[PDB]
Parts: C-alpha cells; structure tokens; sequence
C-alpha cells in the first residue's frame, strides 16, 4: 500500500475523427469542423439592400424596355442583378447588342440608374414615330420597345434628322440607339424612302458612321428584319449628336448612373426569397461563421472563403483512447 | 506516436480526469483521487487556439472567383477565365487541405510532447525518493500527504526532505 | 559472458539519395521515386485511335483544300491533330481566313467531319466557275481550291447570285466561303463586270455584308490580289442565304460535324511512329505508372501530372550509414 | 535525428538484419542472432504507405495547360496566357518539391523516433535486472534463454520474477 | 562542493523576435530578416543604360511627332520607358490610335529606334502639304505632327496619290499613317475636292481600305474633326503601297528597329534621378541582396522576388531566454 | 518546445556562452567555465544554413508581373488580367509567410532536439558515476579534473577507470 502519483491525459466519449498524412479517421477527444456546408437555398437581400430580379427578361431587354419587361422601367436601388442562363425576354424585335458583354461588365459596378426622357416621342414633327412590330408584342398588339422609337417617313418623305443632347446633368448617361437593317430594297424604300442612308453619331469620343445591311435572312420570332443596337456613356457637358436619313432607332430614355459600388451579374433559375443575408451565392444564401464553405464559388458579399473540400476539420484535442 | 507517451508507456487516457488536457492521479492514505496540470494544459490551449487562428488568417487573402461573360467567338478567352478561375480554386483547396493535414499531425504530436514533459517534470523531481513502475505512475518510498503531493503537482517537491 | 539484448535498426548496401529542407543527398535504405522522366520520342495512336499528321499542310490548307493538300480531302476519325510551326501548304492564293484561331478552338473538340457537297459546281448557269490561279498549282498547272469555287463573269455579264443551303442534316455543318479582293478598278471589271459589288450572308444569327477592298500589294505566291475566307457553323433546320453581285468566292463542300469529344491541335515537327500510347506530348509519347512527369506541359491522354522538376524522390526507408 | 537514437546513441545501422527496419540483436549461452520487431515494422510500413499515397492524391487536381493559339494583334492575351499557364506550372511544380521535402525530412525522424521508442520499450520491461550500456544494449544480471528473449520481443517479459 | 558537469546553451542581448505557427513574437538570439522594405524613391539608369522618360508626351505624341514632343524626335537607346499616368501631349488633333494598346506592347521588346524618311515632302508636287491645327500649337501658332504630313487640295484638285516605299533596310520598319474624319460635306470638298473618298494599303500581309467618316462631333482641343491612325511592321524586301483620293495623312518618317529586348513601360509621376540601379520599380529603385522585396508588384532588372508581406523573418538560433 | 530541454529540464541559457549555441559548464578544483560543444553546435548551423538557402531556392521562379494596357472597350479582359497577377502575387506570398512560420517552429524544435541529445550523450557516458540533478547538471561522485572534464565533451570518458 505505498504512495503513488500517476502522469496521464484526457480521454471522453468523442468519436469525432480527423485524418493526418499518415493516417485517417483518427478518433479526437475535440475536434473543430471548419467548413460550412450549408445554405438556405433563397435568393435574399444583402445586407438589406434587396437584389434586381430579372426573372424572365435579360439585360438587354430591360434597358432597351422589351414590352414583356415592364416591371423593369424604373427599378430601384439593387445590391446585385439575377439573370437566368436564357431569358425569354431578349431582344423581341430580332438582331443584336453591339459589345453588349462589355455593357454587362459596367453593370457589375453600376447599383442604381435614374431614367430620364431625353428626346420626347411627341418632338418627331417630319416623320412617323409609330412604328410597331408582331415582334414585340404587349397585351396582343403589335409594340415595340419602350426606350427607343422607331422612326419612319411621313407623306413619303423622310428628311435628313439632325438632333443633339447635351447632359447638363451631373452623373454619367447612358444612351441607346439602334439601326433597322431591312429585308430587300422595296422595303427599304417603303419604310423609309431613301436607298442609300446612314447613320451618324457623335460626341467628345464617339465617332460613329453606321450604313445598313440588306440581306435575305431566317424569320426569326417572325421577322427576317434585324436591329443592331449601340450604346455609348456620354459624359457631363458633353453632348451626343445623331444625323440619320433614314433606318434609325432613336433614344428616347436614357439613364443616369446615380449610384455606383460593388454588384454583380447572378446567373440563378431561383425566384426572390422575402430574406436577409450577408452572404449570396447563385443558389442560396450563406449563414455561417466558419471561415471556409463548399456552396459555391461565385459570392457577393461578407463571405467564408471557397474551397472544393467535402470536408475539413481540425484536431484541438488528443487522441482519444479510454482504458478498458 | 512521435514523443512514446500518449498510447505508449502511458497505455490509455482517463475520463476520470474531466478538469484538464494533462494531469496527475495519485492515492495516498488520505484518498485518492485526479488534478489537472494547470500550466501544461494553459500552455497547449494557448497553442493550439493561436494554430486554428493561425490557419484562418493565412487563407485571408483567399482567390474570389467573379463572374465573367463572353459570346459566341471569344470561346479563347473564355475558356481560359475558365482554366484561370478554376487553377486558382484548385491551388487554395490544396492548401487548405494539406494544411489541416500537416498541422493535425503537429497537434497530435504536440499533446504527446506535452504529456511526456510532464511525466519527466514528475521524474526528474522525484529522482531516488520514488520507484518508476514503467506505466506512468510513481511509487514513493516515504510517506507522502495531500501537501505533499501537492508540492509534486507545483515544481515545488523538496528532495532532500524525505532522502 | 553475461547475456545480453541489443535495439537496431535495417541498414542495407543501397546508394539512393533523397533531400530534406536541411540536408541534401542523404543515403537512405529505401526510396521511391515519383518522376517519369522518359518519353518514346514518337507520334502514336492515342488507345488505339492513329491521330490526323497535317504533315505539310495547315488547318486552312486542309479545310479549304489548297489542291497540295489533296492527302487530306476526306480523313478518318482522328485523336489528336498534329501541325507543324509553319506549314508550307497553308492558303495557296495569298489571303487571310477571318477568326481562323476561334476555328481552331472548335476543331480541338471535334474528332471527325464528314465533307458534303452543299452547292454543286453545275448550279451556275449563268457565271464561269472554272477560275484558277499559278498561285495554286496541281501537278504544276493552275489550280484552285478544292472546296470553293471561284466565280467569274459570263458573257461580259455577272447576275446577282441568291442561293439558299438549308441543313437537313442532323448534325451542325461549318460552312466556307470568300471574297476575292483585286489588284485595281480594270481587273475588277475584267473578273465579274459590275464596278461596285457585294456579298450579303445570312443565317438565323448571321448578317454579314462584305465589300471588296482594291489595294496595291506585293506579291504572294506570284499574286498581288487577295481572298478573304469566313466561315460559320449552320444549325440543323437554320438556313445560310448567299447574295453577290461580284467577287463571291462560293461553297462547293462543307463540313458535318460528326464527331465530337477530346481532342487537340499539336504542334510538332515529328511525324507518325507506327505505335500505340495511353499518353501522348509534342515531343513523345509516355508509358508510365508515375504520378508525376517531367516531358512536356501539353499532354492529351490518361497522363502523369505534368512539374518542371529534375528530381523527385521520396524516403521510404531510413538513413542508411556507412 | 531528432530524436538521437538512430546515428545517435544507436552508432549504426545492421546489415545482419534484412527481416524488418528495427528488431533486436540477442547473444546468450545458446548462441547468438537477429529478429527484427514485427510490431514496429508494420506500423511504420503502413504509416509511410499511407504518406506516399496521400501525396500523390493531394497532388490529383492539378492544372493541366491547353493549347491555344492567338494572332499577330492579340500580343498582349497571349502574353497573358502563356504568363497564367507558366504561372500554374510554377506554384504546382513549387508544391510538390516542397512536399517532398518536408515529408522526406518527417520520415526519417519518424524512423529515428520508433527506434527510440522500441528501446525505451525494452528498457522499461528490463528495469532493474539488467544494465543499459549507452549503445542501444542491455547487459542482463541474470541469465536469459531464447523462450526468455522471446517474452522481452513480445512484451511478455515479467519483472517480479528475476529480481 | 563535488565537482559537477552541466549541459546548457546560449544566450545573448538579442531583442530581435519571429512568429511561429503556436505563438507570435518568440524573442530568439539570432534571426534573418529576409524582406526588403526600402526604395531610393527615384527613377535611374538600369545597369548603366538611362530609361526613355517621356516627360509629359505620351508614346503616342512621341511615334506621331506632337509639336510639344520635340524632345525626342530622335532618342538614344533606352532600358526602360516612363511615361505619366496622364500625359498632356498625346494626339493634339483628336481622334486615336488604332490597336494602340498592341503598339505599346511591342515596344515593351524594342530598346532602340532608328527614324528615317520613307516619304520625303518633295514627292507631293501636286498637293498642299502645309496643313496646320490650332489644335497642334507650337510656340502659339497652329501647328502640326512631324512625322506625318496633312495633305490637301491643290489648285481645287486632289489627284490620286500613289507611293511606294520598298524596305531595303535589314530592320523591321514600324509606319505611321493617318485618315482625317471632316465635320461636313462642305468640308471635304474645301480640303480635298472629291466628295467620296478612300485610303488604301497594301504590303505582303497587310490589305486595307479606308473611307473617312463624317459626323457631328464635339469639340476637342478647340476641334471637332477627327484623326485616326493605322500603324504596320514593314518586313525587309517587303514593300508598302498606299493610294488616295483625299483624307490622307501621309507618312514622311518611320522608325526602324534596331535593337530589341528586354524593356517595358513604366507608369510614374516621377522625374530622372541621376543614379543608377540594377532593380527598378515605378516608385523607386531597389538595392539589395534581400531575396524578397514588398516594394511593388512591377520591377525590371536583377530583383528580389515581390511578395506583399509587412514582414518575413526567419529564426536562425534558439529561443531567447531573459 | 517539443523536446523538453529549451526552457524546460534546463530553465535558462547562458550569456556566458558565446563561444557556440550548445555547450558545457563545469566546476571542479582547477576552476569553472563554460566551454561549447563543437560538434552540435557546428551541425545545427550547417542544417539552418542549409534550409535558409532552401527556403530562398524554392521561391525563385515565383511570379512575375508585367505591365498590360486595355482600352475602354476592354474592361472584362483588363479585370480578368488583374486578378490573374493579384491571384498569383497571394498565392505566392501565402507560401512565402506559411513556409517561414512553418519552419521557424521546426527550428526552435531543432534546437531543443540537439540540447536533449547532446544532454543525454553526457548521461549515457557517465551513468553511476555521476548524480543527476534534474536541471542539465550531473553531480560527479569521483572527482574530474580539467582533462577528466574534455574527455566527457570528447567523447573518450572512461567508465571503468572512474568506477570507484
Ligand atoms: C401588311 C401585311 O400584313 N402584309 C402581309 C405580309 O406580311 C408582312 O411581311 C413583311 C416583310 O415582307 C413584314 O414582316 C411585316 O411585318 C411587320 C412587323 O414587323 O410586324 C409589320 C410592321 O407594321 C412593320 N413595321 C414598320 C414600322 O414598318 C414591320 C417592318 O416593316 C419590318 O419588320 C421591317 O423589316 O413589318 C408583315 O406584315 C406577308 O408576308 C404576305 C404573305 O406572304 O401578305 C401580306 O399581306
Ligand atoms: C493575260 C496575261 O497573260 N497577262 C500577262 C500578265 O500575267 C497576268 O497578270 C495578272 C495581273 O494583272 C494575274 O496575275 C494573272 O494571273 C492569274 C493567276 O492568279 O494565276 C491568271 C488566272 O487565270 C486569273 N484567274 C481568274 C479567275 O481571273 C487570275 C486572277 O485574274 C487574279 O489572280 C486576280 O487578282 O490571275 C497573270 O497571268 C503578266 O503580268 C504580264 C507580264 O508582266 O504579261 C501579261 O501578258
Ligand atoms: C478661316 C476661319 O478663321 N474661319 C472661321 C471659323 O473657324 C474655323 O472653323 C473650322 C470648322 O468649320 C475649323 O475648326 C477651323 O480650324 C482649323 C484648325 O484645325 O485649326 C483651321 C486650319 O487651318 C484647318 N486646316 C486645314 C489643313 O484645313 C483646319 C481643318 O479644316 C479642320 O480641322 C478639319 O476638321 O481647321 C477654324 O479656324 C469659325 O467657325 C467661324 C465662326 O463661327 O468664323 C470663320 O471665319
Ligand atoms: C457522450 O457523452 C455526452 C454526455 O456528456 C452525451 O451527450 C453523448 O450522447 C454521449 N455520446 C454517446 C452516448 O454516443
Ligand atoms: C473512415 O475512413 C474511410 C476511408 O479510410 C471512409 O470510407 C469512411 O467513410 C470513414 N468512416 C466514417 C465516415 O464513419
Ligand atoms: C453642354 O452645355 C453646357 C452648358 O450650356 C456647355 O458649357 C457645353 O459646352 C455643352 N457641351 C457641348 C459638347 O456642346
Ligand atoms: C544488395 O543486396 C541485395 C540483397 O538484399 C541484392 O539483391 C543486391 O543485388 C545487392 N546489390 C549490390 C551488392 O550491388
Ligand atoms: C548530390 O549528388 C549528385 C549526384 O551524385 C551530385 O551531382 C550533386 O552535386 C550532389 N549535391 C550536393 C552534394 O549538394
Ligand atoms: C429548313 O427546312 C426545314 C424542313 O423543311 C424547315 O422546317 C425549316 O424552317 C427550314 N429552315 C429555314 C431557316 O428555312
Ligand atoms: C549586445 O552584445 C554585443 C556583444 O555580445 C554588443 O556588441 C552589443 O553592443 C550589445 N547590444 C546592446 C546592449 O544593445
Ligand atoms: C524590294 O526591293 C528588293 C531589292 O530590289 C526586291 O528584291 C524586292 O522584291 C522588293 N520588294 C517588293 C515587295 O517589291
Ligand atoms: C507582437 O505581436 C503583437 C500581437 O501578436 C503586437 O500587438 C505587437 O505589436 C508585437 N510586438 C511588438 C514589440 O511590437
């Protein structure tokens, strides 16, 4: 029955297992997960500012103002734009966007725009503004889109317009304007009575000359017509000047960059989730307080750092090995 | 493990002892009964917190994937956004993995460290005036009270005394 | 006399070396090494698929079918293609082919076309279609492109063109086409009579107008005029609309893609070296069980993973003292 | 090394032994012989087994370059491209050097520590009953047949017994 | 009072401390600062060869000739070239600089120019070529670029102009032209007679047709014409050929390369500093035997490796005791 | 540290040592001293030498920026070049930063190895002959005198002459 003292360490009922380079699923008395692996598969607010939400409509659609795209005319401030992989709701008259990949990247930088009429439809005294298409349509009648007009000849007539903006305003502007290329010769003459015409548009930088391109083409949402469309960012106290004797798409809104700071372009199928969060990805929101996650690589806001990892823990503890 | 302690000469941990990482049994004629080493146990909490801050910081400065758009005939560049963002995803998964591999392995091999100075701080102390059974335990040759174990469990056992 | 147990350790005759962080070239008792650092020196069939050797011509040469490429009018599926640097059979009349790397890029995806004829040579009535150059010889004599076709003026007269192609086919069809720019105003009125011409193409995506560019030029391949080749890839059931008054290089063949999976454009000066590879480099081929190589960064196959490193050796064993 | 026993207080390696990487070296009054330590051995085949294959899984997701060709005007992507893929060759070609070493440097004190840890092993068996000579032998004060070298390589042996 | 051995190791004074995974500031009495964190602030010779500083031109004004550039119509080689984040005297006419990024690339390999005259002013015997800008001032008169020639109507003419120029010289030759944009019908008649124009181009491999573009633009530099220049690399024994109507800015001196290597285009604010370095940053020149520098990601010459750490230090002795 | 001597059995270093970083103090009848052990001492610095010029090896083909210029029509591939250059610059200083914490501990645990060693060659040499106190020092029975005292450090101690 003599004296003793014992030297031993700590052991529980963990069955917690971490793996080193020699060895895996070495069972801990403690161990510290460091991944996050879930989320809350909602498209929220972020950081209470609430996302622009596309949903059937694209970029294009929007700023151009697809009649299908209406929600879209005067949006408010957004923390970040959700587009889906194919929007329905494009381009309703067919053609294309000129560097509209490039726009889009302005975007990611761009969280509010002020709208504001710039040349009124009513002003267009020597030519029709009427012009319509079964391409665009809105409650099934022919439109068209609601920023831009589409202007033809009057009393067979179609005078050379010659009409100038200057932005007295204190933000940047964006501008859009497009050119109608058309079917065949005939047409051209019935839209607009001149057969050789252009397009000129000019400001401090810009140095636009467009001409149109006739050519036999595919229907397409039952048009084989096209319009091309250009935009420019025109500069405090610079002005943007068209010349047009025929085929022209005018401006009639454009925007005012009012805010500007961190965004991104989201590609989501999922619809608004009434939610707050500090940080999104494409498809759910992120909750969490470890510093990695799996969920996705594409994040805005105050986020863990991404890794592929299925998983990742920590050993803290020893290992453990009760007595039996 | 590296340090022959923890699942070595010490065969198994004790879940009696629920105050501390590392510590002391002892039985004398007053009782018997377990006491967390405060100090070595203090020092490898210490340690190992600054390792899983350590391992967080480092990462901060992590690559941030950003969605890009390209059309129909800048397939070039888009595929290499694409090789780009997904080396660079690849790179941090690596590091993240092979870290908590690596310092696991230290972690383990720091608390054998650990235990094996403590059961050499008790021996060293001791010296002649206890048998050394091989199993982690000491067995004393005089007499030694609550205080007297005490003095062991401090650094403060006095040698001499009971030689 | 008193008995006696000795602690010891394996030590053996073997000279590997490995390095540590704080010793280099230490002896030790085992190793194992992790670094494939041979190659055959060959161009083989990537598992049992013979790759498409360009040999001397190019990608432009061969699609087009500069008539020094005929080897290659109609080539079995392939693995992987090899070029060379500079091909000497490339666009026999001198020219440029319009987003030619983009085209590239697509052929590193496709394993096997199959050419189709899309608009017969007998389908012009009303233009010459027999124009070649001394720019594209065949057996030394003025030739032309195989798979286009240069048209020219009729009896002083040169009526605007409209064809269709429609893609019936089941798989999508690369389309060819050009636009010859001249020497000057008279050759341009010898060639194809009008003074001011057009090329007009359209698809459901496609709406291209070219207009010929009249410049001054030195001479390539003994020519000083120019072609100008595009190409588009047609959807089955969408429809290409040519439209020219002049200067039309035209489609005779286009391409069904009909195969499509791993593949690459290589370059490479060797040629093909009657074997078969699991993994294949520009350089040569390797046959290894090593998790590394050192050979080349561009492989295509199941491969090693490719470091720039002399040496990798791992320890096994233990040190091992003399 | 260390851990000091292998070139340590352990001058040398065996070239007698050729059954395993560590064992035991026995002369009595029936003759002499080796035995490499069965336990020992495999534990440490089936750690570094363990390790290579780590490695070179580790390794597994790694960037692979991709041919891409670029005209006379677009200089600047690839310059840009061939900088992105020298650039990943470089970090993988950086961490597999790296590991190599670091690993290599870990593998030999992980043989020099299960060395030790044999011998500290076989000491605390022995205790009393017999004499550590400081070259990784022990001298016995009683006698020792081959059935008794045989309980010391099991961990058998029973001190009681001799002393 | 026996006698008595004791193992033990050494301390110093040393204050100095280092970071560990576990612990932070470990006080040890030996360490190795391994981070270059100084810069002389100045901008100097590389290895003895003195960088182009461009002052307030950019390279554009530099290549062009803007009037304000004068100082370098013929420089000396170069290490490396400065220029400001934004020069005053870039094109004075506006307008701008087709593919100029490209341009500014190529540069970042050339070390040396020589200029030489490909077009001499005697050859315009049937045009105006005095054209002047007040948006090209010099010493407060209109002016314009030196190296190019602003050709208009004369005697209410503007013949077609041909010119050749056959690069005889074993160089690579970079040319300079230009294309004028007016501001109305009316102005292209007063400048060059003919209403509809062009310029053409043609070499080897180049094939260009221009056609000047009216609009109404705002006025830049007091002006709301514009200019647009085109540059090419005229290969030995190739030749350019260039024809027009009107809008021609016309090429009178070119630059051959002469010596090419490593250099690159610095962007700084600063000045020379009459010293020499063998590193050089956009901010200051680095001398040290530091194998890492947290100076600026941008260096040429023989530097440390950038990282962007505060701090690197690695313990060499042991920890310190107090 | 991991190995006990550093700070630990040994409770501080010497300011009287600066001949090396591991040594020996003795006090006999001819007088006291402290006197360096050559051959650890000489090793450690060849191992620290060594991963020092490993360390700097390793990171010399690192990344290099250059200087790229894009237009305004440009903006995706001037952000995609930009995060290539900063993506490498942080890997590579994460490497450079983790590398030095990593073996700055390895170091501090070199040398607590090699007094522990160096400690246990002196204990394996003189075993019954000398009393161990628990704090790096042995208490000799028999008494050693200057020569005595190198041949401890040498090496060459001769057990069964000093048995007694
Ligand atoms: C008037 C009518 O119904 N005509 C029948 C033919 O259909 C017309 O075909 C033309 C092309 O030949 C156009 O597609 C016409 O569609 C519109 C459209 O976009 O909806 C009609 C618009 O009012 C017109 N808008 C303007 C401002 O001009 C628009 C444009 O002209 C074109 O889009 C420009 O390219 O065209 C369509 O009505 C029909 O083809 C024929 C049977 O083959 O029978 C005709 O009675
Ligand atoms: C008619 C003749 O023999 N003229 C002699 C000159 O040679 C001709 O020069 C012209 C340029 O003026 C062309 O280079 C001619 O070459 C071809 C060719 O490419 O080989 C001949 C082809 O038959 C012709 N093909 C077609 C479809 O028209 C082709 C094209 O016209 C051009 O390529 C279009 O750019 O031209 C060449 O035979 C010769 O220059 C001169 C001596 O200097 O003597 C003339 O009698
Ligand atoms: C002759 C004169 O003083 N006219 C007054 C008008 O000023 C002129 O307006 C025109 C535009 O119509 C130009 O801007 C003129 O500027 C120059 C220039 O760039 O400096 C003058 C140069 O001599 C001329 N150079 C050449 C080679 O032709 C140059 C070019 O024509 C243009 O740059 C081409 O785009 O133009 C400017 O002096 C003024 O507009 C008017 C008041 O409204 O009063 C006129 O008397
Ligand atoms: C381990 O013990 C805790 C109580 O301390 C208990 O919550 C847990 O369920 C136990 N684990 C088991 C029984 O698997
Ligand atoms: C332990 O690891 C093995 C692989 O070694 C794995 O298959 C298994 O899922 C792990 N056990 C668990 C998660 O319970
Ligand atoms: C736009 O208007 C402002 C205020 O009248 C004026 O100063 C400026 O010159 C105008 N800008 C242009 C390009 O004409
Ligand atoms: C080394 O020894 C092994 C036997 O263990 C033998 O197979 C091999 O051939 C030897 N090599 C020599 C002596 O070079
Ligand atoms: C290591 O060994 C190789 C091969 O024998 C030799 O070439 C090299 O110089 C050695 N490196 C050293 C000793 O650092
Ligand atoms: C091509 O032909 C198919 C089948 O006849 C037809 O349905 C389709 O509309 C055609 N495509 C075009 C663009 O005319
Ligand atoms: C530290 O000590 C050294 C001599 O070992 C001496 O040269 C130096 O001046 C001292 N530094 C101090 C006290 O700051
Ligand atoms: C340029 O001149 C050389 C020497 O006279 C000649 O050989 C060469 O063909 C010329 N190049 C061209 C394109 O005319
Ligand atoms: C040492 O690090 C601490 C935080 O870890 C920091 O506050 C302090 O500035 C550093 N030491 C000194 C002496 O500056």
């Amino acid at each position: 029955d003599p004296d003793q003292i014992c030297i031993g360490y700590h052991a529980n009922n963990s069955t917690e297992q971490v793996d080193t380079i020699m060895e895996k699923n070495v069972t801990v008395t403690h161990a510290q997960d460091i991944l996050e692996k879930t989320h809350n598969g909602k498209l929220c607010d972020l950081d209470g500012v609430k996302p622009l939400i596309l949903r059937d409509c694209s970029v294009a659609g929007w700023l151009l103002g697809n009649p299908m795209c209406d929600e879209f005319l005067n949006v408010p401030e957004w923390s970040y734009i959700v587009e889906k992989i194919n929007p329905a709701n494009d381009l309703c008259y067919p053609g294309n966007f000129n560097d509209y990949e490039e726009l889009k990247h302005l975007l990611s930088r761009i969280n509010h725009f002020e709208k504001i009429q710039i040349i009124p439809k009513s002003s267009w005294s020597d030519h029709e503004a009427s012009g319509v298409s079964s391409a665009c349509p809105y409650q099934g009648r022919s439109s068209f889109f609601r920023n831009v007009v589409w202007l033809t000849k009057k009393d067979n007539a179609y005078p050379t317009i010659k009409r100038s903006y200057n932005n007295t305003n204190q933000e940047d502007l964006l501008v859009l304007w497009g050119i109608h290329h058309p079917n065949d010769a005939a047409e051209q003459t019935r839209l607009y009575q001149n057969p050789t015409t252009y397009i000129s548009v000019g400001t401090s930088t810009l140095n636009q000359r467009l001409v149109p391109k006739i050519a036999t083409r595919s229907k397409v949402n039952g048009q084989s017509g096209r319009m091309e469309f250009f935009w420019t960012i025109l500069k405090p106290n610079d002005a943007i000047n068209f010349e047009s004797n025929g085929n022209f798409i005018a401006p009639e809104n454009a925007y005012k960059i009012v805010k500007k700071g961190d965004s991104t372009i989201m590609k989501s199928e999922l619809e608004y989730g009434n939610c707050n969060t500090k940080c999104q990805t494409p498809i759910g929101a992120i909750n969490s307080s470890m510093p990695f996650h799996n969920i996705h690589p594409l994040t805005i806001g105050e986020c863990p750092k991404y890794v592929k990892s299925s998983r990742l823990v920590l050993a803290t503890g020893l290992r453990n090995s009760p007595q039996r | 493990g590296l340090f022959g302690a923890i699942a070595g000469f010490i065969e198994g941990g004790w879940q009696g002892m629920v105050d501390g990482w590392y510590g002391y049994h002892h039985s004398n004629e007053q009782g018997s009964g377990y006491a967390a080493d405060k100090e070595s146990t203090q020092k490898a909490i210490d340690g190992v917190t600054n390792k899983v801050n350590s391992i967080i910081d480092k990462m901060n400065t992590q690559f941030e994937a950003v969605g890009r758009e390209f059309n129909n005939l800048e397939r070039r560049i888009e595929n290499l956004n694409k090789k780009m963002e997904d080396g660079f995803l690849d790179v941090w998964t690596y590091n993240a993995e092979l870290l908590v591999l690596m310092e696991n392995e230290r972690t383990l091999d720091f608390h054998d460290s650990n235990v094996k100075n403590l059961y050499d701080k008790v021996r060293l102390q001791l010296r002649d005036n206890a048998k050394e059974l091989g199993n982690g335990c000491f067995e004393f040759y005089h007499r030694c009270d609550n205080e007297c174990m005490e003095s062991v469990r401090n650094g403060t056992y006095d040698y001499p005394q009971y030689s």
